[PDB]
């Protein structure tokens, strides 16, 4: 049955690990993780992978 | 790309054209950052002097937004095989930084796990590029994208006339008339997942394009993405 990363990636929005027995999340370069440590924020414009919209 | 549809205003931005001195496209890449490009080692045969081309979408005319670069270092796999295209990957180092702005922004890479079980795992991925628009006809002067089915590896070893290596996967139809194509070539497969966009592929070669029972064969980018990572130091 579906755990962890395997469970809706784990609550991720982008990378999950899993660790010990636990969901870890993290996030491409670029991006930080969030205060939730699930969110990833663009840390600056033009984050890899979005597509442009200005 | 066979079908598809055109790529609209900022959709494609991590697209980049690989262009002859006769100022003409003859292969895709990928943008992963403002110095380096992906594409496929296979490429770098089809021209002796190349540059790329990053915000282009209509060939035809300048939309202001289109910039030329020069390439400084090409860094090709290695182990390239004519014969089987097996590892067909190389990086380009540019000798002036891409400048990000509308229709030109990189794909992120992923985690090689994490894109083996999560993103190579969906159903779909996406195509791009400038190439021929039937097996037999010319490039498109339009930017496409097309949606692609990833294909199970069992199906698409059994549909192939030639190896498919633990270094390619296979995307695309088995009849319906949508394909990646001549001239596409380089250019990026890419994973969405949750309004991002993955590098999952390097368009790399097909038997035809979009026939009856062939599939489209991509470098398989999460078995270099160590090399990859070394390769932009
Ligand atoms: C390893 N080899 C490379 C190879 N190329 C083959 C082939 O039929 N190529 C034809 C005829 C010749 C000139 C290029 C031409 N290639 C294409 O039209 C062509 C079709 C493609 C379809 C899907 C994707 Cl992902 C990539 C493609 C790349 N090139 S068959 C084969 C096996
Ligand atoms: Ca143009
Ligand atoms: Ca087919």
């Amino acid at each position: 049955t579906r755990k962890l990363c395997s469970l809706d990636n784990g609550d991720c929005d982008q990378f999950c690990h899993e660790e010990q027995n636990s969901v870890v999340c993290s996030c491409a370069r670029g991006y930080t993780l969030a205060d939730n440590g699930k969110a990833c924020i663009p840390t600056g414009p033009y984050p890899c992978g979005k597509q442009t919209l200005e | 790309i066979v079908g598809g549809q055109e790529c609209k205003d900022g959709e494609c931005p991590w697209q980049a054209l690989l262009i002859n001195e006769e100022n003409e496209g003859f292969c895709g890449g990928t943008i992963l950052s403002e110095f380096y490009i992906l594409t496929a080692a296979h490429c770098l045969y089809q021209a002796k002097r190349f540059k790329v081309r990053v915000g282009d979408r209509n060939t035809e005319q300048e939309e202001g937004g289109e910039a030329v670069h020069e390439v400084e270092v090409v860094i090709k796999h290695n182990r390239f095989t004519k014969e089987t295209y097996d590892f067909d990957i190389a990086v380009l180092r540019l000798k002036t930084p891409i400048t990000f702005r509308m229709n030109v922004a990189p794909a992120c890479l992923p985690e090689r796990d994490w894109a083996e079980s999560t993103l190579m795992t969906q159903k779909t991925g996406i195509v791009s590029g400038f190439g021929r628009t039937h097996e037999k006809g010319r490039q498109s002067t339009r930017l496409k994208m097309l949606e692609v089915p990833y294909v199970d590896r069992n199906s698409c070893k059994l549909s192939s006339s030639f190896i498919i290596t633990q270094n390619m996967f296979c995307a695309g139809y088995d009849t319906k008339q949508e394909d990646a194509c001549q001239g596409d070539s380089g250019g990026p497969h890419v994973t969405r997942f949750k309004d991002t966009y993955f590098v999952t592929g390097i368009v790399s070669w097909g038997e035809g394009c979009a026939r009856k029972g062939k599939y489209g064969i991509y470098t398989k980018v999460t078995a270099f993405l160590k090399w990859i990572d070394r390769s932009m130091k």
